[PDB]
Parts: structure tokens; C-alpha cells; sequence
């Protein structure tokens, strides 16, 4: 989105409950409730800097991440989709899940006639994330993984210098320290090749774990183009079911997306022709 | 394949806006998608009720959203201003309209009546020529 | 006159949208926009033959380049991979 | 039944499979003929380079053995990496297709 | 042609509607032999 949109003040969603994914003012940081959770429940190094490793930082900060999603969110609970083909158009929110009900190919009075239940098991359904993400902490593994994955690599790569690579000791300036040029180079060429080897599988290895990620991260643009700013009829591509909405959120090195989605739940056998 | 070679309803795939059509173009090593999309451009504002209760049940539109310039209520698609009267052909009953929400009151014209009142006018006259004579 | 900023970046005009619980924007008008958009679909078609780069028109250096294994197959069967998946990308991005 | 006569009669139909595995097997045994070559070394079999050779003069053909033989693993691995990240994009847009 | 159809009435509005009509404009008859 081009454009940061803002929550307006008064919060009369025909009682549908955001305040668990929309951001509030008490945090300095722009974040949401779960948000915050997911912050919290990944874990986001001197030694690895002096050796010429250092980590740079990402050009856009958490709190501009965070500012981008709440602008997402706003659109999505204040106008539909019809922010993301173009102009921004409000529109009340139990309409909007009224088009979603005609998009799932059940009529939309079927909400109206059960909105303050629909609203009730939704309100509950977001609040079952909250009880769900802050108990288990697996469940956040897709993102630990990627985490440590880039931490183990770099500590194999601090602990390739400790390595003598068939050189007589494994620290440069004690082949430095004892050896006359001539004989010091036989080693030090050594020492060279070692670690060049060592460079080069950590960059093949740096590139193959950037392409998977770059692959994830279209995969989660994707999802962000139809589940969150429109709706999408792909058979359990937005979540389970007929999908209705989405929600996206942040999270270290990460997105999580809750997608509300319409289950049938009890059937009756009727005979047919 | 789904631009050029059809329709894609996914949102924001063939390019920004709700897609209409496409174009391919070779280019070295590559291709160019010409994405031609609708959309929307002059919005305005109106008041608008999810039914409408008329003969105390409600009424829902078939297809599109009610809207109110604050004088006169219609039925208009949903992408485009195109206000209508609201007809029975336009809408669908479901239920009373005691339990939706921000439900509001307006006649809904069915074309039936109408016809049969000219034709009632007409039976009348006719009535009242056959006591002439 | 001029010189080089630095500065916090903008992520975009803030917008706020008047929502409310009865409240309805529709267009009247609409805009048929044609946008551009470029992909990649193949590259050029590369072969090296590993003899020749690695040993040039010298047999001294192909005798030592022999024991080295299959290397130089290998490289040479990845290259010809690169090459028909070229080929294939092309026939299925153009021949639809 | 057109399909019991498509595939019963012609063979390469399922030829996107079949060169999954044959390169699978090529991919092993070129690493297996990585064996036979010297690298450098006066033989092949290290248990020769052991018989042949005292602890002194043997470590700096042995020491080529292994270059050889681990950069002959560091290529197969990263081949097998490059067609691993191939099939999972197949195996995911198999799983989309379902 | 249809494979499995079964026998059920479909009720049309307007034959009801047009119904009520009928026994108006009967009632009307009748009053008119009236006087």
C-alpha cells in the first residue's frame, strides 16, 4: 500500500472485536497484543564481529513493519478490498463480511440474521490465538529454524579457524611468529585454502538457504496480495475452508497471517433429486 | 496463462486494479505483460442500510448495496453508481425485520400492482359503461 | 545549493478513511490503467569446455587434468543442463 | 480408457520422473567413480598409500586423497542441494494442484 | 431425458394473485345483479 491508513477513534464494528490485532497507543512501538506475543516468543555474537562477520541491520525498522501492517489492517476492517484495486472506499464491517458470506456462495442474510452470534464466535476464535501462540512454542518454529539455521552456519564458520588445515599451528600469527617467509608461506597457503574452502561452501550454503527464503517470501506476498486485500476462491490456499478474511501480522524475520475462514459445522440428511 | 490466456480473479496478480485483460510482448531474454485493469475512480459518499423492512418483512438486494442520498433510497451495483428503484425483482425477502441490525423503512415498488390497477381502472369503466345503458 | 540528505523514509501519505457504521463510498466514474510489468523468462545459453579453459591446447596440462576425475564431465553436463532448461522455459512461458 | 492406452504403449509419458531418478543415480555413481581417480596420489586405494609408504612420506599423498575425495562430496552436495530446492518447488506446486 | 426426477407441484405467485382478482371481481358480478 501506498497510502498509511488510520483506525478511526471510535471502534463500532457491529461487535466484531479488533483490539487484539489492532495496535494500541500503550506501547511505544505501534505493535498489537499478538504481535507483541510473537516478539516475545522468538528469540532475535562479539566473538562472530571481531573474526570480519558483522550483521547488518534491515532497512526497514520493526516499528515501520509494524506501521505497514497496522495500514493493512486498517484498510482491510474499514474498507474491504476495495483499497487494494484502487481507491480507498469505507464501508461498515458487517456489510463487508456480507460480501464475504455472497463470495463463499452463502446468502448474505445469513449473517444478518446471526451477525451477533458470528461476531461472538469470532471474537472468541481470536482470543483461542492468544490462549494457543502464548502456551506452545512450536508453533512459532517456521521462523526459530530460519533463526538459528543462519546462527549455526556463522558459529561453523567462527569455528572453522580454529582448524590447522595440515599447517603446524592454527592461528596465523604464531605461523607469523615462527616461521621465516619461505617456510611460513607453505603453511600460511595452507591456512588460505582452509578457509577459502570454508567461504566458499558458507556462501553457496548463504545462497541456496536465500533462495528457499526469497521462494517463502513470494509465497507470503502472495498471500498477501489475495487472502488479506482481496478474498480468494483457491481451495485451502487462505487457510482451512471457505476462507473469508485475513489478518496480517508481523513477527521476527517473519509474517503470520490469521485467516478467518467459514467452516459447516452440523448436517442433516435429506433426500435429494 | 491466467492473465493473457483468460481472466485471473486473484487480486493484485495481473496487475493493480480488478483486471480486465492482457498483452504479451517478447523483449531479449524476457517478456512484458501489458495489464490493462479497471479502476475505480470518483467515489462519493451515501448512507446505506444492510435491508430494507417494507411490508414488515425484509429486504436484502440480489445483487449489489443499498444506498440513500438522504432523500430517496436505491439499489446500485457494487463498483458502479447506477441507482435503481428498489423493485421486488431488484430484492429478496428473508425473515421479519425485528432481528437485523440497522435495518430501515422504505416502500419497495413491486411492478405487478400497477398493471393490475390499470386494469382494475379499466374493468371499472367498463363497469360503469355496461350501467348506461 | 544542493547536497546530500539523510533522513528518516516516509512510508507513505497517511490516509485516514471516514468510516462509520452507515456510511457507503461508490464510484462514479473509473479509469481503464494499462501497467507495465517485466520477467525474466531465460538467459543466455553458456558451454565451457572444461579441457580447454582449464588446460588450453596443452597436453602436458590435459595428462594431469585426467586424474583429477570427472570434474570436468560433470561441469560440462551441468552447463548442457543450464542450456535445455533455457529452451524448456522458453517453450513454456511462448507455446502456450 | 483412453489414458490405459496412453500410458501402456508409449514410455517416455513418464519421463519427468524417470529422470529424477536416473540423475539420482548418476549423481551416486560419479561419486562412487571419484574413487578410482588419483587425485594427484601415486594410487588410488588408500589402503596401497598405507602399504607403500612410511607415516612421513605417506601423509602428503594421503593429504591429497582426502582434497580430492572432499571436494568430490562438497560438489555432490551441493548438487544435491540445487535438485532438492527443484523438487520442493515441485512438490509444492503438486500440493497447490491438489 | 432427466435421470431421477421426481413428481412435486411448483407454486407460481401470480395464479394465486391473479386468484384473488378472480373472486373480487366475481363478488363484483354478483353485487351488480343486485339492483
Amino acid at each position: 500500500v501506498k497510502q498509511i491508513y488510520k483506525t478511526p477513534p471510535i471502534k463500532d464494528f457491529g461487535g466484531f472485536n479488533f483490539s487484539q490485532i489492532l495496535p494500541d497507543p500503550s506501547k511505544p512501538s505501534k505493535r498489537s497484543f499478538i504481535e507483541d506475543l510473537l516478539f516475545n516468543k522468538v528469540t532475535l555474537i562479539c566473538a562472530q564481529k571481531f573474526n570480519g562477520l558483522t550483521v547488518l541491520p534491515p532497512l526497514l525498522t520493526d516499528e515501520m513493519i509494524a506501521q505497514y501492517t497496522s495500514a493493512l489492517l486498517a484498510g482491510t476492517i474499514t474498507s474491504g478490498w476495495t483499497f487494494g484495486a484502487g481507491a480507498a472506499l469505507q464501508i461498515p464491517f458487517a456489510m463487508q463480511m456480507a460480501y464475504r458470506f455472497n463470495g463463499i456462495g452463502v446468502t448474505q442474510n445469513v449473517l444478518y440474521e446471526n451477525q451477533k452470534l458470528i461476531a461472538n464466535q469470532f471474537n472468541s476464535a481470536i482470543g483461542k490465538i492468544q490462549d494457543s501462540l502464548s502456551s506452545t512454542a512450536s508453533a512459532l518454529g517456521k521462523l526459530q529454524n530460519v533463526v538459528n539455521q543462519n546462527a549455526q552456519a556463522l558459529n561453523t564458520l567462527v569455528k572453522q579457524l580454529s582448524s590447522n588445515f595440515g599447517a603446524i599451528s592454527s592461528v596465523l600469527n604464531d605461523i607469523l611468529s615462527r616461521l621465516d617467509k619461505v617456510e611460513a608461506e607453505v603453511q600460511i597457503d595452507r591456512l588460505i585454502t582452509g578457509r577459502l574452502q570454508s567461504l566458499q561452501t558458507y556462501v553457496t550454503q548463504q545462497l541456496i538457504r536465500a533462495a528457499e527464503i526469497r521462494a517463502s517470501a513470494n509465497l507470503a506476498a502472495t498471500k498477501m496480495s489475495e487472502c488479506v486485500l482481496g478474498q480468494s476462491k483457491r481451495v485451502d490456499f487462505c487457510g482451512k475452508g471457505y476462507h473469508l478474511m485475513s489478518f496480517p501480522q508481523s513477527a521476527p524475520h517473519g509474517v503470520v497471517f490469521l485467516h478467518v475462514t467459514y467452516v459447516p459445522a452440523q448436517e442433516k440428511n435429506f433426500t435429494t433429486a | 496463462s491466467e492473465c493473457v490466456l483468460g481472466q485471473s480473479k486473484r487480486v493484485d496478480f495481473c496487475g493493480k486494479g480488478y483486471h480486465l485483460m492482457s498483452f504479451p510482448q517478447s523483449a531479449p531474454h524476457g517478456v512484458v505483460f501489458l495489464h490493462v485493469t479497471y479502476v475505480p475512480a470518483q467515489e462519493k459518499n451515501f448512507t446505506t442500510a444492510p435491508a430494507i423492512c417494507h411490508d414488515g418483512k425484509a429486504h436484502f438486494p440480489r445483487e449489489g448495496v443499498f444506498v440513500s442520498n438522504g432523500t430517496h433510497w436505491f439499489v446500485t451495483q457494487r463498483n458502479f453508481y447506477e441507482p435503481q428503484i428498489i423493485t421486488t425483482d431488484n430484492t429478496f425477502v428473508s425473515g421479519n425485520c425485528d432481528v437485523v441490525i440497522g435495518i430501515v423503512n422504505n416502500t419497495v415498488y413491486d411492478p405487478l400492482q400497477p398493471e393490475l390497477d390499470s386494469f382494475k381502472e379499466e374493468l371499472d369503466k367498463y363497469f360503469k359503461n355496461h350501467t348506461s345503458p | 545549493s544542493q547536497s546530500i540528505i539523510a533522513y528518516t523514509m516516509s512510508l507513505g501519505a497517511e490516509n485516514s478513511v471516514a468510516y462509520s457504521n452507515n456510511s457507503i463510498a461508490i464510484p462514479t466514474n473509473f479509469t481503464i490503467s494499462v501497467t507495465t510489468e517485466i520477467l525474466p523468462v531465460s538467459m543466455t545459453k553458456t558451454s565451457v569446455d572444461c579441457t580447454m579453459y582449464i588446460c588450453g591446447d596443452s597436453t602436458e596440462c590435459s595428462n594431469l587434468l585426467l586424474q583429477y576425475g570427472s570434474f570436468c564431465t560433470q561441469l560440462n553436463r551441468a552447463l548442457t543442463g543450464i542450456a535445455v532448461e533455457q529452451d524448456k522455459n522458453t517453450q513454456e512461458v511462448f507455446a502456450q
